[PDB]
Order: C-alpha cells, then sequence, then structure tokens
DNA sequence: CATAATAATAGTTTTTAGTTTATT
DNA sequence: ATAAACTAAAAACTATTATTATGG
C-alpha cells in the first residue's frame, strides 16, 4: 500500500512564544519541517498521501465539525500549492499571518483530534502500507490539567494503535525544554523506546526532517519472476531483482503555449506518395545486402529472434578464480529463491549457495529473459548474506549474476609497445597514492546533473526568484591534493618527463 | 576514435592518455527499412505526427512535478542545465580494491586506457602507476567528462 | 472590447501579483480583449513582469519580449487608453523597443521633442549613474564655462568654489604647510569650496580676486605677496564676510 | 525504527551524501 | 433447456530495445 | 562514429470483473 502520514500541528499559543527572536518559533520552524518532507516526498514517492490539521485554534475545519479542529490539507498527494500555503505562514509574521487568518488560544480534546485524524484515514479509499501521523508540540500539560481527558485521549490512542495508526512525537523548541512523560510516557506507539529524560532537547529528529534528500527509491519488486531449469525438468521459480539501477530523468511532457494541456499526440504511419494512409499490415520491413534489397516482414524478424524460451538453462560449474574482470557487459543482477510457483526452490537454493561458496565456483547458466531473445550465457556468483553491526542484511543471500561477454563483444586497440619504470618512480606513485589515498563508501556521490535538474524542477514549482544549486561532489578537490602532496608530482615528472614535455598536444 | 585525454591528479599531474573501448554492447549499424508491402517503397511510406490539432509551434514540453505539472522550456533547461566541461578526465581519489564490488560496475562497456601514442615519457609514468597500484592492491577513483554535451561520471 | 487597444496584442502573464492578483489581471486583461497566454509566444509582445522569477531571467536572457511592470499596464487600464511603452517600467526590451525608446528620449526617459519638467529631470538624472569622480577643478571650470554659455552665474552660489579668489590660508603664503589656531582659517577653507570662486591662498600671477581672510591679521603678509601680484586689494565687504569681488 | 528512513517506511536510512575523504 | 451461483480472465505501472544528432 | 538520448520501454504488485467446474 502507500504511506499515510499526518502532520498534526498544535495551534495554542504553545508555538508562538520563543526563547529568543533571533530563534525560530515552535511553529514556523515546523512549517520548514513539513515543507522539506512534502520536497522529500515529490522526489521520492508521489503516489503517497500526507495530511496537516491545526487544532487548539478558534476556529475549525473538517468533516466531523469538531470545533478548534481545522485541516490545512487532507490525505492528498504533496501538491506545490498545499506547500506554498503553508509558506505563507512559514517564518516570522507568518505565524501573525496565521493569527491574522486563522488564529489560536482554545483548547481541545485530544481524544477529539484523534477521533478527526482517524477519520482522515478512514477518509482515504486507497490502502495505506502504513498508518504514520506526525505529531508536533512541545508541550503535555493542556491534557496535562484534566485527568478525565486525558484518560480518554490515552484510551482513543490504544484504539488507534490497534487500528494499526503509528503515532510519532517529535521534540520541539521550549525555553522549559520538552519535559517529556507529564502526558505522553505511553501514549506513543513506539517500536524501540529509549526516551526517558525530560529532554531539554528542542529536536529529536528534525535534522533529517529537514534535510532535502533526493531519490526516488521505488518500492521492491521483482525485475523477472524467471524460472531456473536444471537440465529440462529440475525448475525452480527464482526472483530477479536490480539491486542498483541506473536512474534517469522523468521523461518532458507536451504541453500547450497558452492553457500547457498534455497535447495528446498521434503519428500515423501514411502513403505520402499518394497521400493516403497506411497500416501494420499494409508495410513491409526491410535491408539492403549489396546489389540485393531484401524485404521482410517484421513479424518474421521477431521469430527469427526466436531462440530460446523464458528461462534459465544451466550449462555447468566454472571456478570464481576463472573471471576477467575487464570482462565486464552490463551491471549485474541479483538471483532469489522463489517458493511461489516451486517448493523447495529456497531449500535447494540454499544448498547451491553454500556449496558454491564452499567450492568456489560459479554456475555458469544460459539466460533468457522473455521470448524472442537470444539466451546468454551468464555466471552466477554465489552472494552471501551479509549483515551489519546492526545485523542488518546489507548483502542479501542469492547470487550475482554477471553477463558473460562474447567473442564481438571486444574491441581491436591500436595498442601501444610495453615500457616499464624506474622502481623509484614506483615508489613516489605509492606515497603520493597513500597521501591521495581515501576511504570509499557507495553513497559517495550523486549526479550533479540530475541534482541540478531538480533544484530547477524545485524552483520553478516553487516559483523561486533564484534556484538553490546542487553541490558537485565528483569535483576533485585540487587544492587540498595539492596540499597533500607538495612537490612530489615535480620530483616524479623530473624522474620521468623531460624538462620539454608537452603537458597536452 | 582515438580519444586523447589527460588523466589530471591535483593541478600538477596531466598526461596524455588514450583509452579506448575494451568491451561494449554490439549491434549491427543496419537498421531496417520499413517500405510498402505492394510497391516495396520507403520512400512512400510516412509518418506523420499530430498534436490535438494544432502544430509543432503551439506546443511547449513540460515535467510532471508531483500532482502538479510545471512549465518548462528547452532553452530555459538548457539555460538552468548543469553543464559541466568537456574531454575532462581527472582522478577523484584513492580508494582500496577490496572496498569496490563489481555489483556496482555500471555502464555498458569497458574502457582500456593507454597513454599518450608515442609519448615514452608518458608511457613511464603510466607503468610506474600500474606498479604502484598493483602493489598497493590499490584502485583510482576518477571522473570521465567525454565532451561537453557529455555527463560527468564517476567510475573506477 | 471595453478598450479593444489591448487586443490583438499577445500578452505573457506569467507573473501579475505584484500591484493586483495575477489573476485579476488576466480578467482585467480579458475584459479588454486582450490575448492572455501561459508561455511566451513568438507574438507576444510584451510579457507583463510581476514578481520576479527564474522565468523573467530567461525571458530577460531571450531578446524576444518586453518586459512589462503591472503598474504601467494599470496605467494603460485605468486611463483607458494604451500608454506607448517607456523605460521606466521597461527593464528587458525587444531591439525594436530599443530603437523606440531611443527614438522617443534619449534612452533616459528625455525625449527629444517633448519638452521637460522637474519630475522627468529628476528621473533621468536619477536613471543616470552617480556622476561625482573626477577633481573639484575640472567640473568647478565645466559649471564655469556652463554658467557663461548658459548664464546661470546668476545663481546666488557663485564667487567661492570654483575660479579666481586668493585668500591667506597660511601663515605664510608660498607656504602650504603653516597653520596657527587663533582665527577662521580652516572655515575660510570650508567656504572656499561653495559658491564658485577658486580655493587658492598661494602666491599666483594669474589670479585676479584678492580678499583678505577672517585672519585679518595677515594684512602684512597679504600687501608683502601683493607685490608679487599684478593685482590690487579692494576695501572688503556668499559674499559679505569680509568680502570685495566688486 | 532503527537503520529505516522514518521519512520513508519499510526503506532503509538514507546517510547524507558525502564525498571523497582523504585517509 | 431456468437459476443466491462461480470464478479465470483481463488492465494499470514499471524498466529494455529499439533510435537522432551531433561527435570526434 | 557517436558515450547526453537517441524512443519508447515486455512487466508484475496490487486491485478488480465474466466464468461456470456447480445450485437445481
Amino acid at each position: 500500500g502507500r504511506d499515510s502520514l499526518i502532520f498534526l500541528v498544535d495551534a495554542s499559543k504553545a508555538m508562538f512564544e520563543s526563547q529568543s527572536e533571533d530563534e525560530l518559533t515552535p511553529f514556523d520552524m515546523s512549517i520548514q519541517c513539513i515543507q522539506s518532507v512534502y520536497i522529500s516526498k515529490i522526489i521520492s514517492s508521489d503516489r503517497d498521501l500526507l495530511a496537516v490539521v491545526f487544532y487548539g485554534t478558534e476556529k475549525d475545519k473538517n468533516s466531523v465539525n469538531f470545533k478548534n479542529i481545522y485541516v490545512l490539507q487532507e490525505l492528498d498527494n504533496p501538491g506545490a500549492k498545499r506547500i506554498l500555503e503553508l509558506d505563507q505562514f512559514k517564518g516570522q509574521q507568518g505565524q501573525k499571518r496565521f493569527q491574522d487568518m486563522m488564529g489560536h488560544g482554545s483548547d481541545y480534546s485530544l481524544s477529539e483530534v484523534l477521533w478527526v485524524c482517524a477519520n482522515l484515514f478512514s477518509d482515504v479509499q486507497f490502502k495505506m502500507s502504513h498508518k504514520r501521523i506526525m505529531l508536533f508540540t512541545n508541550e503535555d500539560n493542556p491534557h496535562g490539567n484534566d485527568s478525565a481527558k486525558a484518560s480518554r485521549a490515552r484510551t482513543k490512542a490504544g484504539d488507534l494503535r490497534d487500528t494499526g495508526i503509528f503515532l510519532d512525537l517529535m521534540h520541539l523548541k521550549k525555553p522549559g525544554g520538552f519535559d517529556i512523560s507529564l502526558f505522553y510516557r505511553d501514549i506513543i506507539s513506539i517500536a524501540e523506546d529509549e526516551d526517558l529524560r525530560v529532554h531539554f532537547e528542542e529536536s529529536s529528529k528534525l535534522e533529517d526532517l529537514l534535510r532535502k534528500v533526493r531519490a526516488k527509491e521505488t518500492r521492491k519488486r521483482a525485475l523477472s519472476r524467471l524460472k531456473l531449469k536444471l537440465n529440462k525438468d529440475i525448475v525452480i521459480s527464482v526472483g530477479i531483482y536490480n539491486l542498483v539501477q541506473k536512474a534517469l530523468k522523468p521523461p518532458p511532457i507536451k504541453l500547450y503555449r497558452e492553457t500547457n494541456e498534455p497535447v495528446k499526440t498521434k503519428t500515423r504511419t501514411f502513403n505520402t506518395s499518394t497521400g493516403g494512409l497506411l497500416l501494420p499490415s499494409d508495410t513491409k520491413r526491410s535491408q539492403i545486402y549489396g546489389s540485393r534489397q531484401i524485404i521482410l516482414e517484421k513479424e518474421e524478424t521477431e521469430e527469427l529472434k526466436r531462440f530460446d524460451d523464458p528461462g534459465l538453462m544451466l550449462m555447468g560449474f566454472k571456478p570464481l578464480v576463472l573471471l576477467k574482470k575487464h570482462h565486464y557487459l552490463r551491471p549485474s543482477l541479483f538471483v532469489y529463491p522463489e517458493e511461489s510457483l516451486v517448493i523447495g526452490s529456497s531449500t535447494l537454493f540454499s544448498a547451491l549457495l553454500i556449496k558454491c561458496l564452499e567450492k568456489e565456483v560459479a554456475a555458469l547458466c544460459r539466460y533468457t529473459p522473455r521470448r524472442n531473445i537470444p539466451p546468454y550465457f551468464v555466471a552466477l556468483v554465489p552472494q552471501e548474506e551479509e549483515l551489519d553491526d546492526q545485523k542488518i542484511q546489507v548483502t542479501p543471500p542469492g547470487f550475482q549474476l554477471v553477463f558473460l561477454p562474447f567473442a564481438d563483444d571486444k574491441r581491436k586497440m591500436p595498442f601501444t609497445e610495453k615500457i616499464m619504470a624506474t622502481p623509484e618512480q614506483v615508489g613516489k606513485m605509492k606515497a603520493i597514492v597513500e597521501k591521495l589515498r581515501f576511504t570509499y563508501r557507495s553513497d559517495s556521490f550523486e549526479n550533479p546533473v540530475l541534482q541540478q535538474h531538480f533544484r530547477n524542477l524545485e524552483a520553478l514549482a516553487l516559483d523561486l526568484m533564484e534556484p538553490e544549486q546542487a553541490v558537485d561532489l565528483t569535483l576533485p578537490k585540487v587544492e587540498a591534493m595539492n596540499k597533500r602532496l607538495g612537490s612530489l608530482v615535480d620530483e616524479f615528472k623530473e624522474l620521468v618527463y623531460p624538462p620539454d614535455y608537452n603537458p597536452e598536444g | 576514435i582515438h580519444w586523447p585525454c589527460r588523466l589530471t591528479i591535483g593541478s600538477n599531474l596531466s598526461i596524455r592518455i588514450a583509452a579506448y573501448k575494451s568491451i561494449l554492447q554490439e549491434r549491427v549499424k543496419k537498421t531496417w527499412t520499413v517500405v510498402d508491402a505492394k510497391t516495396l517503397k520507403k520512400e512512400d511510406i510516412q509518418k506523420e505526427t499530430v498534436y490535438c490539432e494544432v502544430l509543432k509551434e503551439d506546443i511547449i514540453q513540460g515535467f510532471r512535478y508531483g500532482s502538479d505539472i510545471v512549465p518548462f522550456s528547452k532553452v530555459d533547461e538548457e539555460q538552468m542545465k548543469y553543464k559541466s566541461e568537456g574531454k575532462c578526465f581527472s582522478v577523484l581519489g584513492f580508494c582500496k580494491s577490496s572496498q569496490v564490488q563489481r555489483r556496482f560496475f555500471m555502464g555498458n562497456q569497458v574502457l582500456k586506457v593507454f597513454a599518450a601514442r608515442d609519448d615514452e615519457a608518458a608511457a613511464v609514468a603510466l607503468s610506474s602507476l600500474i606498479h604502484a597500484l598493483d602493489d598497493l592492491d590499490m584502485v583510482a577513483i576518477v571522473r570521465y567528462a567525454y565532451d561537453k554535451r557529455a555527463n560527468p561520471q564517476v567510475g573506477v | 472590447k471595453i478598450s479593444n487597444i489591448f487586443e490583438d496584442v499577445e500578452f505573457c502573464v506569467m507573473s501579475g501579483t505584484d500591484s493586483q492578483p495575477k489573476p485579476d489581471l488576466e480578467n482585467r486583461i480579458a475584459e479588454f480583449g486582450g490575448y492572455i497566454v501561459q508561455n511566451p509566444g513568438p507574438d507576444t509582445y510584451c510579457v507583463i513582469a510581476g514578481s520576479e522569477n527564474i522565468r523573467v531571467k530567461n525571458i530577460i536572457l531571450s531578446n524576444k519580449h518586453d518586459v512589462v511592470k503591472p503598474a504601467w499596464l494599470l496605467e494603460c487600464f485605468k486611463t483607458k487608453s494604451f500608454v506607448p511603452w517607456q523605460p521606466r517600467f521597461m527593464i528587458h526590451m525587444c531591439p525594436s523597443t530599443k530603437e523606440h525608446f531611443a527614438r522617443e528620449y534619449d534612452c533616459y526617459g528625455d525625449s527629444y521633442f517633448i519638452d521637460t519638467d522637474l519630475n522627468q529631470l529628476k528621473e533621468v538624472f536619477s536613471g543616470i549613474k552617480n556622476s561625482n569622480e573626477q577633481t573639484p577643478e575640472e567640473m568647478a571650470s565645466l559649471i564655469a564655462d556652463l554658467e557663461y554659455r548658459y548664464s546661470w552665474d546668476c545663481s546666488p552660489l557663485s564667487m567661492f568654489r570654483r575660479h579666481t579668489v586668493y585668500l591667506d590660508s597660511y601663515a605664510v603664503i608660498n607656504d602650504l604647510s603653516t597653520k596657527n589656531e587663533g582665527t577662521r582659517l580652516a572655515i575660510k577653507a570650508l567656504e572656499l569650496r561653495f559658491h564658485g570662486a577658486k580655493v587658492v591662498s598661494c602666491l599666483a600671477e594669474g589670479v585676479s580676486h584678492v580678499i583678505i581672510g577672517e585672519d585679518h591679521s595677515r594684512v602684512a603678509d597679504f600687501k608683502a605677496f601683493r607685490r608679487t601680484f599684478k593685482r590690487k586689494f579692494k576695501i572688503l565687504k556668499d559674499k559679505c564676510e569680509l568680502q570685495e569681488e566688486n | 525504527c532503527p537503520g529505516e528512513s522514518l521519512i520513508n517506511p519499510g526503506f532503509k536510512s538514507k546517510k547524507p551524501a558525502g564525498g571523497v575523504d582523504f585517509d
């Protein structure tokens, strides 16, 4: 399903007071957090729905007509209109604009607000993979005053937990600190509770909430529910995944000049010689070799592309040592057993994984993705299950399908004669590399092209005056490298390059 | 082609190099010709993209921003496009050879890198670096940019 | 329509919410029959510039549009007559608009045909860059020449800041370094830069005006260096602290 | 939940991008 | 040759292989 | 001779609808 997240924000003057006016009020900074969340969701999940409500405010807005409870936006895909609506209250005097058009001061029932957000959840006609609600305050004293309403509120919250709603609470700015557990000590749905101090901290996890992460993060689904055939009949359902996948820009949309309507496009194939109109059955494909213009149908081409049925044809076992690094064709894929169609597939898969790990060999297999495709030989490397220090499976157990190139996949290169160098120069390079050595992490970079693309997208979506500029991590720290090295490069250059070498020419 | 370039380490190093496609995807350079089934003529065939009806001068390109649609002219995108530099191939850093896994091998081709054609000192520097990296179990992180319109790349 | 003047000209109202909310401006344009387009067409003569956006910058870079402030178009509205384009709401303009303003004005809003007033002169001047960087004497001579050619010497300020007056601001003249308290030499120097007579307290020949200063004890010096001078001292009287330039 | 992006439930925590860090 | 029926079909999104157009 | 996009993405997750095994 999707994710249901509702940002629940008080309006009872508990967000307008500030420790100092140089620091953001508990209100406006929450607005910035929510807007950042909207942006991140736009980047990540279009199909999710998010809502924002206000309670304790003087007026109200909700179908249940529960007073002092005003929904600002309902469970919907994020929209720039919503974000700018928040922005009009974001920052200084944005809370003043709020007071002017919205106001606050009244009390509420947390039972009542829980009822309202439960109504919001019942409203959506779409399946939610998660039931998240986000509460913004620094204070639990309103219902910390009366025990009856507090008991009713906690009973309602337990009920909503029974419904599967996961309540989460944030530490908000307060001069007297959050001072937790005045009401909220066990009224929080938590999978791992570790907060019991007064927590004068003005934040709990607001840093990443404000952090603009740029990723799509599509939900997991197998790239192919293929069948692994050992010989012809020992077949198991197997799941194939692109454990990594080069992301690309969203395609452009054809819009009108004045109304920006998505333009319905149609490319008819027609006889220009007679001005008539053609049909798919009315044309024939051709390729001319030498004096012969060979004419075919496209279909005939498709069936001459038919070699093997979709599946896996095990071709044998080759030791992992027999693999050349430069023999790479296209990014590898992950292999996982599936019991959906073949039961016992996972037991056999585990047996094979352990055995290939022992004997240190790869199962070379003839692979056909789907019909009308020439099967390819691919090496399946037994991929272990790797768990981090947190025992989180960082590398799943399975197999690594690497594509084995064919004879033509290479290209003849105008090689050059082999030339050696002095071992002193080798030591110079070793020392220089040691100077410029750096620890590698998988997520160490982003595509600056796509980054600035999203930056521009956000700017126009927010109709900004000027876009934020994406930083290019891929740009080297030339000054830092010169600082690290010194004249080692000059020494090696004199060791190698005579004092007439043209750097480029 | 010959792709002459410079391996750039900091600013103090610049070595003329020749890196070509070693392993790559294959496909014929001659594609089909959809001709008529009756006169076997392609010139009689014709496609006609039609926008509704309007011409190509009534249309712009747009982009779906979440729930919202954004007008975005191609001139504006080119102006705001992050533009890198062409034929610049600099080194980004040095990380352990064990740190990297072939599971993250991107692209569809394998590029073998030589030094400049007939540059003895370039070959000497290349061999010295090769031996150093080999003895150190060492792999080099580099930024690849083919031309001005090329996207910058991070590769091993 | 009501004012068909705005019809037949395509307007890219990309931001109007600067004076009126942009939809309201679109309503006014439509009621006047103007063509509203959300993207700048080739026939979009002018673009209404409300709030500032990157799209504004693109429009500026793309020399195809006329940057129109909403206030100027509000003038066109409330007048019920289409105001001609002018360079005080206009930021980025087509070359046709460039030559249009070079014709109707001197590109500053100062016309070549229709006379000036206080307001347009002030606006043209302020639009011209702030211009005070040269030496005081070069511009002093320029002011003097303009006053001679234009009969502008009639200013009450015309006798202590630009040309031909001599004084004693130093205990010894030809000695530009001596300074003694007990008089208003500083005040005399501060005055010598106001009305239009040159700051001179050195032995000079071509100087025509010699004036006894507020340091009247240097009448000895005034007369001693008067022998080196070719001009005599007058009985002294802007023009009345201790002065005779008449 | 530990090791999970609370922004994207069912998705692991997203580290800051970071860059080259010489050793 | 009738009727509380029932369920095997289908139709939405992803992500491969077709291709321009400069690019040397 | 094409290193950006060439051009349309072959594919399941997760949700429904007409079948009839039959009810009579």
